[PDB]
RNA sequence: GUAACGGGGCUAAACCAUGCACCGAAGCUGCGGCAGCGACGCUUAUGCGUUGUUGGGUAGGGGAGCGUUCUGUAAGCCUG
RNA sequence: CCCGGCGAGGGGAGUGAAAAAGAACCUGAAACCGUGUACGUACAAGCAGUGGGAGCACGCUUAGGCGUGUGACUGCGUACC
């Protein structure tokens, strides 16, 4: 493949992290830390590890350097609900989803 | 010169055109017999003889061709109410197409 | 050593 | 206090419209790569003129 | 002795499920579109197909009037000229000429107008 | 093969123009509506597009009817509640001949889109000729 | 909120009388096909060419079918 | 062996018919949520489909007005039980 690294569960829902790794995509790869060690929060440092691993993943698998490569591909897609159940008054229902999330992130190149 | 003559429908515009119909009455073959359709072209009507209503005589005919005689289609069509979906029918009528030796 | 490569290098040796 | 229909996936994101987050701008220093945070300095030890905490 | 029922499953679900002009949602999403949706078109198609012979009627006869009254007298006394006239007289659609090739529609004027009494 | 009549996206257009001040009232609507549909036309089926500019006058004079004149009132209603509703006159409304009176007309034909921006294709002004500021670009 | 023509508008685009023209429904007609059912021709269990004709339809009556699993069929047949 | 925090998890490499078989593991449908691309969409009224039907995107026929996603615009038109 043109390098891979993904996640697996990491837990930290859908839409949550939907967001962070859309400011990366297009440019990158050189732009990845910059613009994530500095945009603020938690589901934008559970791409800026997997960023650094789809780039160690190319010096590997793949022959290419740290400075080109591209970032062509993200998408966050939804990881099992991890269920279990609150309390409330009287205790009606508490569906309560822990939800979670794979990551996957792919730099290859022009 | 261009034409029009009927038999179900007035379809017949074009110059020879090769364009559908109906068909025979007992199926359609491909070759053909010779059975030249009769009159009824605006005197064709094309020439500085672009004579207006048909007949400027009698014997201004065309001639078969039996472009393909055949056609399926299908079309659903099939009803509805509130405590019966009859929902079961299709029947097209079969076909056959022609390219008309012209006026 | 490129200012990437270099944020690499001053730390796979911050390991070392 | 409760809706009566269903909000589509249409509408899924006709709220979610704004918040696809903005990022950055970000400058350099004269004594950093460039790193500084956009107020802040040098990050790569720590100071602006010199002894900011422990510099050189 | 069995059934499992789940084998004629989709397999007579999909037999319509396959209906997504878009339709939209589960209108092509899920069943509700059930035949609240297919069954729907399966109607719509029915008529208003059906319908058409009298929605391309009106049409062409609208093109008609316009034509012949625009070389003087209309639909009304037009068809009038043409109908008393008995191998001489075609009728609509071709009365579409009037679009592709003039003069003949305009001489089928003539033959009306002066057929009139 | 297969008939009907095809209306490119339009593809044809006018430049007409009509007095008004010939005291014709609203039966000029009609062929400055159908006009503007097709009538004399007797191609380009409509029902989808088409068209046909026209380009009216003055029309601050047209007889009307017959009593007409003083009584014919035309309610807005502005909606912004306060109990709206605004009666005028004809009379009261000919001391301004904008759309309406002359827009009389955007109501003799389709409404929503196509006979949405088929009766903009319009145009008033109120004295003919000396302002007719509209496109000079030929006219008939 | 016009709001007691549906509207735009009509002094005819209203009313009385009279008359021709036309628009208009799945009605009827034309044409290609389906089925049930009496006849003609023909062959000939038959059918099939034609032909008269009938097929809006809830409770329900009646009549053909469709496919799911298992059963001999069968150590037959598909099948790496 | 590599990224990682001596983690999760993942990328190479090995195995092997197969790892798209990786242990949360056979086949892997549905509801539901993402990423890619094409048409549509910011003067526009309603069971959202139907009949038209342009135009674009696309494959086409030594024209012959075609297949496909699309569907501006315009005739009807208030799901079922
Ligand atoms: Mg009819
Ligand atoms: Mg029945
Ligand atoms: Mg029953
Ligand atoms: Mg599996
Ligand atoms: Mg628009
Ligand atoms: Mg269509």
């Amino acid at each position: 493949m043109e390098t891979i690294a993904k996640h697996r569960h990491a837990r930290s829902s859908a839409q949550k992290v939907r967001l962070v790794a859309d400011l990366i995509r297009g440019k990158k790869v050189s732009q990845a830390l910059d613009i994530l060690t500095y945009t603020n929060k938690k589901a934008a440092v559970l791409v800026k590890k997997v960023l650094e691993s789809a780039i160690a993943n190319a010096e590997h698998n793949d022959g290419a350097d740290i400075d080109d490569l591209k970032v062509t591909k993200i998408f966050v897609d939804e990881g099992p609900s991890m269920k279990r159940i609150m309390p409330r008054a009287k205790g009606r229902a508490d569906r309560i989803l822990k939800r979670t999330s794979h990551i996957t992130v792919v730099v290859s190149d022009r | 010169m261009y034409a029009v003559f009927q038999s179900g429908g007035k379809q017949h515009r074009v110059s020879e055109g090769q364009t559908v119909r109906l068909e025979k009455l007992d199926i359609a073959t491909g070759e053909t017999v010779e059975f030249a359709e009769v009159l009824m072209i605006a005197n064709g009507e094309e020439v500085k003889i672009g004579v207006p209503f048909v007949d400027g005589g009698v014997i201004k005919a065309e001639v078969v061709a039996h472009g393909r005689g055949e056609k399926v289609k299908i079309v659903k069509f099939r009803r509805r109410k509130h405590y019966r979906k009859q929902q079961g029918h299709r029947q097209w009528f079969t076909d056959v197409k022609i390219t008309g030796i012209s006026a | 050593a490129s200012p990437l490569k270099q944020q690499r290098i001053r730390q796979k040796v911050e390991k070392l | 206090a409760v809706q009566q229909n269903k909000p589509t996936r249409s509408k899924r994101g006709m709220r979610r419209s704004h918040d696809a987050l903005t990022a950055v701008t970000s400058l350099s220093v004269d004594k950093t790569s460039g790193e500084k945070h956009l107020r802040h300095h040098i990050t790569a030890d720590g100071y602006y003129r010199g002894r900011k905490v422990i510099a050189k | 002795a069995r059934v499992k029922r789940g084998v004629i499953a989709r397999a007579r679900h999909k037999k319509i499920l396959k209906q997504a002009k878009g339709y939209y949602g589960a209108r092509s999403r899920v069943y509700r579109v059930a035949f609240q949706a297919v069954i729907k078109a399966g109607q719509y198609a029915y008529r208003d197909r059906r319908q058409r012979k009298r929605q391309f009627r009106q049409l062409w006869i609208a093109r008609i009037n316009a034509a012949a009254r625009q070389n003087g007298i209309s639909y009304s006394k037009f068809i009038n000229g043409l109908k008393k006239a008995s191998v001489e007289i075609d009728r609509k659609i071709l009365a579409d000429i009037a679009v592709f090739d003039k003069v003949a529609f305009t001489a089928l004027v003539e033959k009306a107008k002066a057929a009139l009494a | 093969m297969k008939t009907f009549t095809a209306k490119p996206e339009t593809v044809k257009r006018d430049w007409y123009v009509v007095d008004a001040t010939g005291k014709t009232l609203g039966r000029l609507a009609t062929e400055l509506a159908r006009r503007l549909r097709g009538k004399h036309k007797a191609e380009y089926t409509p029902h989808v597009d088409t068209g046909d500019y026209i380009i009216v006058l003055n029309a601050d004079k047209v007889a009307v009817t017959g009593n007409k004149r003083t009584d014919k009132v035309y309610y807005h209603h502005t909606g912004h509640i306060g109990g709206i509703k605004q009666a005028t006159f004809e009379e009261m409304i000919a001391r301004r001949p904008e759309r309406v009176i002359e827009i009389a007309v955007k109501g003799m034909l389709p409404k929503g889109p196509l006979g949405r921006a088929m009766f903009r294709k319009l145009k008033v002004y109120a004295g003919n000729e000396h302002n007719h500021a509209a496109q000079q670009p030929q006219v008939l």
